[PDB]
């Protein structure tokens, strides 16, 4: 209008890097798992290990770098779970094709490694009770530096050092609460906690000897149907041996329930971290679109593709909306004074490149945007001061409330959860999580393996989580069940996708089915779908863009394939730490 | 099925019991660690090549044989035994 | 102050009984807030108003056993803030939007609160 | 007897073992034990004092040779 007056860059659309989810998109039935295939798993106890692993990574500096690059594996080796039961774990796994007999780990691997592994979880568990009770002497204690607990700290003289921590938290436990399965679920399905257990009001005191108030403050009252905890024997918490043996002396599943619980009080209880966090989050900033719970990366929740696309149409928009800005009557005359150097600075460069990019062609129009982003970052300090398309791992605000293994959500399926290691602070030399950008160029830097095991490990390699899972997440049905009644006390949400190359490539085979448009819309993806893999979608253009989402999501995982294989062989060459000088010397040799 | 953690059942009554058939009067409290620790060095190179007797002999039970000459290849030849 | 939680209980059956499907329909930005940092966002806080009055204005202990509820509930698990949060701190959060309910139906709590009426004169 | 498993499971699994190898392992262990403690003690004895201590374990071990 003034002077086509500057485009304003709603923060609605045009955020960060940061979206939101809002969890509330599948308010219509979605419950249908028509993506079951063979290569799916139920695993009931995959998300709890997901908070563990997730809070790992953003409390590093709390934590043992040993700690720092543990993996689902390695969880569920050392805490000896195996895929498959929708009660908990399937004892065992069976091998190959057929199999009388299962797995069991011990007889299919290197026995140290599950020892060593067993080793880290006694570890953290110990540095868990610390955390949560070395607080007498709050955050800043004598030994005030470094994560609480060590190698030598647990293979220490003391021989029971779980000992007074747990009698401190068997201490503790009882008034901070217990999970479910930990509680003693009501036999008398009467003192439900929304009733209550017996009627202390033996009669209402209906004859008011003050009828000039009829008015009563005790019309009926009861006694207090509370949940309760188990019989201390009942308690595996009552179990001496963990002093000595530590979390090894237990049921697995119960084994987990403990952690998750550990995990609870010491973010509640543990002083220090407990007001960090707040500080951290609870500073003197909101999010830039508004506070919500869950958040992630642009090209995460829409793909590298529509968001450069809508990006490049952005980029242009703002572009004109800057050649405004500078040529503009009152924005002139309140220049030559000076207002701002930054309102200087990028008017000038932004004059020097608008006459560069007015050259540059339409062609060129896409391509420059990836080419001056390293220009065009300073350019946006008026506007937003972080990218439309930014690095998310870099904001403290954007830190507490950040989900990272979540790799994507699909419509009518839900969310797909890819748990990878820790990425803030420290395991940044390779982070995956990382800008659309450099992310995208580490991808091509390993599609043409320009960096293999050795330079791979060379940089903080082993600091870098070795292996890795595949899952789903079926928020629709969950999000029912809550909204609708809670029909779960038990029920899994969580389905395992693949956990090495091979089935990477057989999960990609499988989806790409699934991203198969339905032709069969106008039918008369494969055979044999309505008894092991709903291929067929049901037809309609409800899964278009869903599809998309799909396609974008194949490309991401053909991109992940090739680094995640590398790091997979990467492990199997380099597990040990061993003077690869002279396995190099084998080359040089030859 | 897996083994561990045996290293402590070395006590320390045995290790000062050694200690003392050694002639020794006064302990220090990390003496045990070290000592085990030491043990575990000598016992894994004499295993070690012990086994790798064993396999060249394409056997599947480790013999007296096979540890005596081990022992003595190190240099602490052992008699009493064949 | 017994009473005050009364009509709030009162108050409470009101709107649980009054939206549909609140989780996703409720509405509060008559108050939307005093004088805060704002950091439960309001369906967090519509389920939690949602499990409060599952339980109603117990004016005991629903503090705990929300706490309870949260430390179980599968989506809101997965909140840490929402753990940070004793049911201590909970109250200043629950309380605060009882009050928000509450003056968002400072016009319609009184509504149903605070008349009674006698045998003998005509209301 | 179960150290020795122990260890030996390292370096192939599922072995058995005669009895007399576990014995044999034993003498040639607590002897070396004893050769070690007893210049221990010279190395105590000359260092002026009467308790025990492992920097005389390891400079011992030093001296010998074996690392």
């Amino acid at each position: 209008a003034h002077e086509q007056v500057e485009p304003a860059l709603i923060p609605s659309n045009w955020t960060s890097v940061i979206p939101l989810l809002t969890s509330d998109f599948k308010n219509q039935y979605s419950v249908i798992s028509r993506l079951k295939n063979p290569n799916m798993k139920p695993v009931p106890y995959a998300g709890d290990i997901i908070k563990l692993m997730a809070f790992i990574n953003k409390f590093s500096s709390f934590f043992h770098s040993d700690l720092q690059n543990l993996s689902f594996q390695d969880f569920e080796v050392g805490l000896d779970l195996y895929p498959g039961d929708p009660n908990g774990s399937a004892a065992g796994i069976v091998k190959g094709p057929e199999d009388t007999s299962l797995l069991l780990y011990p007889d299919f691997m290197a026995i140290k490694d599950i020892v060593y592994c067993q080793d880290k979880m006694n570890l953290l568990f110990l540095s868990l009770l610390d955390l949560t009770f070395t607080e007498n002497f709050d955050g800043k204690s004598a030994k005030k530096k470094g994560p609480l607990t060590t190698w030598e700290n647990l293979k220490s003289s003391s021989k029971k050092v779980f000992s007074n921590p747990l009698y401190r938290l068997r201490l503790v436990a009882r008034e901070w609460g217990y999970p479910r399965e930990w509680r003693q679920q009501l036999p008398s399905d009467q003192d439900i906690s929304k009733p209550k257990t017996a009627l202390f009001e033996q009669d209402e005191q209906t004859p008011v000897v003050d009828p000039s108030h009829p008015e009563i403050l005790t019309p009926n009252i009861y006694t207090w149907n509370a949940n309760e905890p188990l019989p201390l024997e009942s308690n595996p918490l009552y179990n001496r041996e963990m002093d000595k043996n530590g979390i090894l002396a237990l049921k697995p599943m119960d084994r987990v329930v403990l952690l998750r619980a550990l995990t609870d009080w010491c973010a509640s209880h543990s002083s220090a971290i407990h007001d960090e966090i707040y500080k951290l989050t609870h500073g003197k900033k909101d999010p830039v679109f508004g506070i919500q719970t869950q958040q992630v990366p642009r090209y995460t929740i829409e793909g590298v593709d529509n968001t450069i696309n809508q990006f490049k149409k952005l980029c242009s928009l703002i572009q004109s909306r800057y050649e405004i800005r500078s040529k503009k009557k009152h924005f002139v005359k309140q220049l030559k004074e000076g207002k701002k150097p930054d309102l200087s600075r990028k008017l000038e460069i932004l004059k020097e490149i608008k006459a560069e990019l007015k050259n540059a062609v339409k062609s060129e129009k896409d391509e420059l945007l990836f080419s001056l982003y390293d220009k065009w970052v300073p350019l946006f300090e008026g506007e937003l001061p972080d990218q439309p398309l930014a690095n998310p791992f870099s904001e403290r605000l954007y830190k507490l409330r950040l989900q990272e293994f979540f790799l994507g959500r699909v419509p009518h399926i839900g969310d797909f959860y890819m748990p990878r290691l820790h990425s803030y602070g420290d395991s940044l030399e390779m982070s995956t999580f990382t800008d659309l950008r450099n992310l995208q160029a580490l991808l091509s830097k390993f599609k043409n393996n320009e960096y293999n095991a050795f330079t791979l490990f060379e940089n903080d390699g082993q600091s870098m989580s070795a292996q890795f899972k595949l899952f789903y997440h079926d928020t629709p049905s969950l999000a029912h069940d809550v909204a609708r009644g809670r029909n779960t006390s038990g029920k899994v949400y969580w389905y395992e996708l693949c956990h090495d190359s091979a089935t990477l490539l057989e999960f990609l085979e499988f989806l790409d089915y699934k991203i198969v448009k339905p032709q069969d819309e106008k039918k008369e993806t494969t055979d044999n779908n309505p008894s092991i893999n709903t291929n067929p979608l049901p037809k309609d253009a409800k899964y278009n863009t869903a599809r998309k989402k799909l396609q974008i999501l194949k490309e991401f995982l053909s991109d992940y394939y090739f680094i995640l294989r590398q790091f997979e062989q990467m492990k199997v060459q380099f597990a040990d730490m061993k003077p690869g000088k002279r396995q190099l010397r084998r080359i040089q040799r030859q | 099925k897996v083994l561990r953690d045996n290293i402590q059942g070395i006590t320390k009554p045995a290790i000062r019991r050694l200690a003392r058939r050694g002639g020794v009067k006064r302990i220090s409290g990390l003496i045990y660690e070290e000592t085990r620790g030491v043990l575990k060095v000598f016992l894994e190179n004499v295993i070690r090549d012990a086994v790798t007797y064993t396999e060249h002999a394409k056997r599947k039970t480790v013999t007296a044989m096979d540890v005596v000459y081990a022992l003595k290849r190190q240099g602490r030849t052992l008699y009493g035994f064949g | 102050k017994i009473k005050r939680v009364k009509m709030q209980q009162e108050a409470l059956r009101r709107k649980l009984s009054e939206y549909k499907n609140p989780f996703f329909d409720l509405k509060l930005k008559h108050p939307p807030s005093s004088n805060n940092k704002r950091t439960y966002s309001e369906e967090e806080d519509r389920f939690i108003l949602l499990m409060l009055f599952k339980y109603g204005l117990d004016r005991d202990d629903v503090y705990e056993l929300v706490r309870d509820e949260i430390r179980d509930c599968p989506l809101f698990e997965l909140d840490f803030y929402f753990r940070s949060r004793t049911p201590v701190e909970l109250a200043r959060r629950g309380n605060t939007l009882l009050q928000c309910l509450e003056k968002e139906f400072n016009a319609g709590i009184v509504l149903d609160d605070a008349t009674k009426d006698r045998m003998k004169k005509e209301d | 007897q179960r150290l020795v498993r122990e260890i030996a499971q390292d370096f192939k699994t599922d072995l058995r073992f005669q009895s007399s190898a576990v014995m044999a392992l034993q003498e040639a262990s607590e002897a070396y034990l004893v050769a070690l403690f007893e210049d221990t003690n010279l190395c105590a004895i000359h260092a002026k004092r009467v308790t025990i201590m492992p920097k005389d374990i390891q400079l011992a071990r030093r001296i010998r040779g074996e690392r």
